[PDB]
């Protein structure tokens, strides 16, 4: 299960271009993959905790929204 | 080459020509008298024609104290050392002060009443003698200055006449600025335009140009759409005051005898406070009192105020509607459909297209007053932009702004923050029941009226010098 | 201009210590856009008959007021959120700010 | 053989992707990664489509902001090339790895 | 947001217009500082040093 | 002025159809910032002795040129990436653009 | 009072006062003559004083055709219908045309060297008489116009004089615009400043003001820092031309006799092309030739160009250095240290502090030329901002811009994009070896000089009328 490589180098390059980055080093992609993995781990852990507390086997959008809001990353558009 | 009697288009006369089938003027040979504004420097073929502003652009209550040294000196009471302003030596309003009479060779005031023989009034501005509401305002401000000087003399007996005059004038100017920028402009522009064009005050830019724009003198005439066709007078119970409770506006122009011999300024102030204004609608712009019978008594023929506005805009050489929409960063319509979408009234767009032929040729006043009003506002986006820019420049570019450091002390600023036009009306008149906060919104008696004693008073103890 | 002053001058001078004539009385207006006259500098539009503005004839001001501004008085709509005090203070503030003199 | 400069197409992409609102990461790989990560906390988990969409939006916004901060850090060091030390410094100052 | 949509020659308000309205206003940006708007994009801004 | 034209007017009139004066010859300059005169409108700084600008005395232009501008000619360095053609074309362009007349 | 001979401060004289211990003027009661610029409209106590621009602000090669109807009519070759420009009727440069002679009551050119008695040249500007390089430029442009008219007549025999003259003038103006905005301005502002202030051309704003700013007339004098103290002449082999290969600049002011009697304009153009300009440095601003001996031969006393610039900036009422830094959105220093960091020079900042006292009082020219030069540019950020703004307004506000739609056909624009100043030089002079591309950057022989049979010529085939 190696799915962190699913975030390809062109995708990271596109995300950097949206951020105004002109030139990218070759070692940036691994660092970005690690940062994304850490962020997703935290958010998903909080969402799964919220889901278990609700006695459910399905992760809903409200759980993710609450998990993001708990981290000071309020997200608008999903409830 | 007298413009008020001759219709020949010779300078400085720029008469208005009568279109065919005019409802009021049946003779095309006649015309509306009109005077071109004085050029900045006459006879110059090199400079583009520009107009002169005869008053200080700052909000410094120059309508009470004047903008020229001889007039300002003549407006004061030099018979003493209390620093008061001159008051009427012949008439009083129930024992209260009245504006001094003014001596002009051609006085329109005695033309309305040839029996009263009451001349025009003397104030900081020569237009103070139109119409009894404005005269009531001028008298109220005069009384307020006199009362402030009296209280300051009571607090500081060591101060001389010049010091009393200067301090009272400072307080009156600060009061005018506070009332204008706290009660009036939010209602004019609306919260969106107020926040966009007049942000929080920070400090004094000396780099901001405080001059009055040429377009502002024609964009601020949006108030001609708020004019009611009557003058209302109310008694102590805010009931119609007999006789003549509702007087046509054509019978009040340049009529100071109504202020003098008809009960003073208290009924006029009550009517101003307790009467709704006129809403500006795209099919109801200006009443016929100012459109057909303006200055009828004092002139050979009635004037047309909107027509005068647009003819003055043409005389001043102002750009068209599209140029000012581009100036303010707004989309500029080009066809009848785009103009209808912008104006939200398609029939008005057809009428404007028929009259002018292109949106670029629409006069600034007409396009400004034909636009839909902003939410919680009374001007269109273009007029709101112009007015907000001008007042932001007048506020940030003023060195003696009351909030600027060094002008008023912190205690003085906090004391001035407690003022209100209702309190001034309570203090300087015999009116005991007065509308609540935001006097420009309360208009129905007795739902939004309180007793005069509940209004906090201005505490001048911070002005004591020791 | 005096180095120190406590109060405004009546004529409005010396308010801006860099350009003392800014905002004073008896001074020319400031133009936010270049002027648009018939001949370019002095003649207003509609002075000479037959001259068009931007390829279109200039409408008479009285005709525009007759066609658009005119409306029956009896259909006047009162303002439930404003009073005549609003309009009166507007006129008073306007007389505070500006005045364009004309020849006698 | 018209070849652009090594900086023209980068600026073109910067202008193109700063004017759009789409998602820059393919949806299926991100969904697979999210499921693989969630496998570490609770087995036999079901995901709503809106949940995965919200996770993707939050991750993309976080990465874009981090890359803006990283660009600021790189410009501070008199450079135009984005390097991992810039990311580490930005994360420290933000308070994430601090 | 409606002003932003009009500036883009659009009839409807989409989340992009909401993001443009929020991020271009200093006080609204301060209020919604830690808030992410879905499908809002980012403000077009390129650093000066990166320009040719 | 004519609605349709094919060539420039020698004076510059009606280049801008809305405001024909804009850009023409024998016309006043535009002001990006308000003028700063000694008396406010006409007198230059340094006219009447003893009047200070921004609280500081007005320096003589010749004194400033003597102190700061002056440098030994023999220590002149040439521009390796420019020629005198650069400054000559600059002067020609300046003479194309503007010329402020003075009384005889 | 004659400002040339007197030293009193009466209008319209604004003489320069001599500081104590002047290195050249040992008499403190003496003065440097100075004339105040003509006001826009004189004698007015209302309008703020403004100056007059006597030329068209557009880049239309008005230095060759003139900005007034009578001068333009006098400058033409009206003896026939070939649409040519008037040439000199007494002297020729090896069979080539010369500028027509002028007729002035007082002729500065005659004073320079009286035996020849050669008056000033007549052209589209009154200042072409100064400088043999400038006279060479004017002669080259006149020859180019004549050649263009001849070629157009050859292609289209049916065209009359007026059409030929107008078309040749159009092509000359387009060439001037191309050379200015493609070769000169990038070398002035630099890459980043050119990109910031002069982006790619899009279309024609009629809402952009094309007027020349008052500050621009003083800011564009940065070229006084690029003036070499001598005049150079190289022969066909690009070797010094005997006699007088290196003549002091004080002997060439209004010395048109040198142009007429010393080899024409070919050696002058060779010297311009094959010599390096002076580098502007914070301690090497301006040379002594224009600092002590300006107009030495014609005037009673040598003028001083930088002091003239400062006195003109004061005469025009221009704001100070800090005001223009604020205008361009740049930080405004207030102390000696802040000015030192701004200028990257603590000693120069200290000298400026001692001379002026505050950065708010530093003249626009002095502060602008004291700033460090931009990368690959020749101006500081403030001067770059002012110049870029002015030229952007000139380009966007010009209806007859060469890239504007409807001015030229696509084939005509394609042909015009190939022009270059070295090509003009070869077509209109006898020089057979000219500098490479970007003549403003190539200054070394024979490295940067090529045979100009290799430079493509302008193709007029697209101008043929079918
Ligand atoms: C053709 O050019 C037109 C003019 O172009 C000018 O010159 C060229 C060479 C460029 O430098 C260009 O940038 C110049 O503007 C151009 O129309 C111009 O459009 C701009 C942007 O919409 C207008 O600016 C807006 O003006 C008003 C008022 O503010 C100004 O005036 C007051 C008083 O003088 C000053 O105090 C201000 O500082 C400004 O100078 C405002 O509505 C607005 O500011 C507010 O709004 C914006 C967004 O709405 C906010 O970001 C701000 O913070 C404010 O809240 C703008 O400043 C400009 O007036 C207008 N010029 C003219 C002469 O009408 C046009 O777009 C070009 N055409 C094309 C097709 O590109
Ligand atoms: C005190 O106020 C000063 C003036 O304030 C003005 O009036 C008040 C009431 C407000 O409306 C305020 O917004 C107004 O600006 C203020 O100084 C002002 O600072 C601005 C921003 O620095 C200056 O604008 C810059 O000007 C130049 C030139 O462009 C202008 O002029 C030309 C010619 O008229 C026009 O064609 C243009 O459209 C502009 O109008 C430029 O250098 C610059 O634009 C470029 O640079 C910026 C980066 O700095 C980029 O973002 C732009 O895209 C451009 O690349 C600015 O437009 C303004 O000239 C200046 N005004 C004056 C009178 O000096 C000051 O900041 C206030 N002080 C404090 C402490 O608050
Ligand atoms: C009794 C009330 C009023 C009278 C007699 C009156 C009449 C006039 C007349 C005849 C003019 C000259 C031509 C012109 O309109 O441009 C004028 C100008 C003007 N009006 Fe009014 N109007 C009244 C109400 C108002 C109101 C309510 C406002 C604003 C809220 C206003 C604002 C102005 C301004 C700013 C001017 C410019 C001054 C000038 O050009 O001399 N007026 N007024
Ligand atoms: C041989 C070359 C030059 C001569 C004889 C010369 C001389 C002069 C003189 C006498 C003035 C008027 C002084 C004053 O009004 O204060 C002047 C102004 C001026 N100069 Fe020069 N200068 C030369 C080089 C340059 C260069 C290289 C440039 C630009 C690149 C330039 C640009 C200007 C401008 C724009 C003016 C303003 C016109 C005016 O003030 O009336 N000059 N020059
Ligand atoms: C001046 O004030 C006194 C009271 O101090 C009053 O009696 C007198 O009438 C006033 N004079 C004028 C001209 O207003
Ligand atoms: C004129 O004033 C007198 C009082 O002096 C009054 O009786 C009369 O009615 C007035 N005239 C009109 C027409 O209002
Ligand atoms: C006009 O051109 C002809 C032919 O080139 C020439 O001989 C003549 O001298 C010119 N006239 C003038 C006045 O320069
Ligand atoms: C003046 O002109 C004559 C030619 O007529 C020339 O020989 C002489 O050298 C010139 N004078 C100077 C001082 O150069
Ligand atoms: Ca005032
Ligand atoms: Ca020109
Ligand atoms: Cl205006
Ligand atoms: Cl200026």
């Amino acid at each position: 299960r190696d799915n962190i490589q699913g975030i390809t180098k062109p995708a990271i390059r596109r995300l950097a271009r949206r951020g105004g980055v002109k030139r990218i080093s070759g070692l940036i992609y691994e660092e970005t993959r690690g940062v994304l993995k850490v962020f997703l781990e935290n958010v998903i852990r909080d969402a799964v905790t919220y889901t278990e507390h609700a006695k459910r086997k399905t992760v809903t959008a409200m759980d993710v929204v609450y998990a993001l809001k708990r981290q000071g990353r309020t997200l608008y558009g999903f409830g | 080459v007298n413009c008020e009697t001759s219709c020949v288009q010779q300078p400085p006369c720029f008469p208005l020509k009568i279109p065919p089938n005019d409802p009021r003027i049946k003779n095309q040979a006649d015309c509306i008298p009109f005077f071109r504004s004085c050029p900045a420097c006459p006879g110059s073929n090199i400079t583009i024609r520009n107009q002169i502003n005869a008053l200080t652009s700052f909000v410094d209550a120059s309508m009470v104290y004047g903008s020229e040294e001889p007039l300002a000196r003549n407006l004061r009471n030099m018979s003493n050392q209390l620093g008061l302003l001159a008051v009427n030596q012949r008439f009083q309003d129930n024992g209260r002060a009245l504006l001094p009479f003014d001596n002009l060779h051609d006085d329109p005031c005695l033309l309305t009443n040839r029996s009263a023989r009451i001349p025009c009034f003397l104030a900081g501005d020569t237009r103070s003698s139109e119409m009894p509401e404005l005269t009531s305002m001028h008298t109220l401000l005069l009384r307020e200055h006199n009362r402030l000087a009296t209280e300051l003399k009571s607090l500081n007996p060591r101060w001389d006449g010049e010091r009393l005059y200067q301090e009272a004038r400072k307080i009156v100017g600060a009061m005018v600025q506070i009332i204008t920028y706290r009660d009036y402009l939010p209602l004019v522009l609306g919260p969106t335009a107020m926040r966009k064009y007049l942000p929080t005050y920070r400090s004094y830019n000396d780099s901001v140009d405080p001059r009055i724009a040429n377009v502002f003198t024609n964009a601020f005439r949006y108030g001609h759409t708020l004019i009611q066709p009557f003058m209302f007078r109310l008694d102590n119970r805010y009931q119609p005051m007999e006789p003549n409770p509702r007087v046509p506006l054509s019978r009040v122009f340049f009529a100071s005898w109504r202020v003098v011999l008809e009960g003073g300024i208290d009924p006029i102030l009550r009517g101003l406070m307790a009467t709704p204004a006129k809403l500006n609608r795209q099919n109801q712009i200006a009443v016929d009192e100012i459109r057909e019978r303006l200055f009828e008594q004092v002139m050979r023929i009635g004037l047309d105020l909107p027509a005068l506005n647009m003819q003055r805009s043409r005389d001043h050489g102002l750009p068209g509607y599209n140029a000012w929409r581009r100036f303010c960063g707004l989309p500029q319509p080009e066809t009848v459909g785009q103009l209808g979408t912008v104006l939200r009234n398609l029939k008005l767009a057809r009428k404007l297209m028929e009259q002018y032929g292109t949106p670029n040729n629409i006069d600034i006043w007409m396009g400004g007053v034909s636009e839909p009003l902003k939410r919680k506002g009374r001007v269109g986006p273009l007029l709101a932009c112009i007015i907000g820019t001008q007042f932001r420049k007048l506020r940030d570019g003023d060195r003696f702004w009351w909030e600027n450091e060094g002008v008023f002390s912190m205690q003085q600023r906090q004391a001035l923050a407690q003022i209100s036009l209702p309190r001034i009306i309570c203090d300087n008149t015999g009116i005991t029941t007065v509308s609540k906060n935001n006097i420009f919104m309360s208009n129905s008696y007795p739902r939004d009226f309180v007793n005069c004693s509940t209004l906090p008073a201005l505490n001048l103890a911070s002005w004591r010098e020791a | 201009c005096p180095e120190q002053d406590k109060y405004r001058t009546i004529t409005g001078m010396c308010n801006n210590r860099r350009s003392p004539t800014l905002g004073a009385s008896n001074r020319a207006f400031v133009r936010w856009l270049p002027a648009e006259y018939e001949d370019g500098f002095s003649l207003p539009y509609g002075w000479t008959p037959g001259v068009k503005r931007n390829g279109f004839p200039v409408a008479l001001a009285r005709a525009v007021s007759n066609e658009i501004v005119r409306f029956p008085t009896d259909q006047l709509t009162p303002d439930q959120e404003r009073s005549l005090m609003f309009m009166q203070w507007g006129q008073l503030l306007d007389h505070d700010l500006d005045f364009t003199p004309e020849p006698a | 053989p018209h070849r652009y400069r090594p900086g023209t197409v980068a600026l073109r992409e910067i202008r193109r992707y700063q004017k759009s609102t789409e998602l820059l990461i393919r949806k299926l790989p991100f969904q697979r990664l999210v499921r693989e990560i969630a496998q570490d906390f609770k087995t036999d988990l079901r995901f709503q489509s809106s949940a995965v969409m919200a996770l993707q939006e939050a991750s993309e916004a976080y990465l874009v902001a981090l890359f803006e901060d990283t660009n600021l850090c790189a410009i501070h060091a008199k450079r135009v090339t984005i390097m991992p030390k810039d990311i580490q410094l930005a994360r420290r100052i933000r308070g994430e790895r601090a | 947001a409606g002003n932003a949509a009009r500036d883009n020659k659009k009839t409807r308000i989409i989340p992009r217009h909401l993001q443009l309205a929020v991020r271009n206003d200093e006080e609204l940006n301060k209020l919604l500082g830690r808030v992410t708007i879905a499908q809002g994009g980012v403000l077009p801004n390129i650093q000066s040093v990166l320009l040719p």
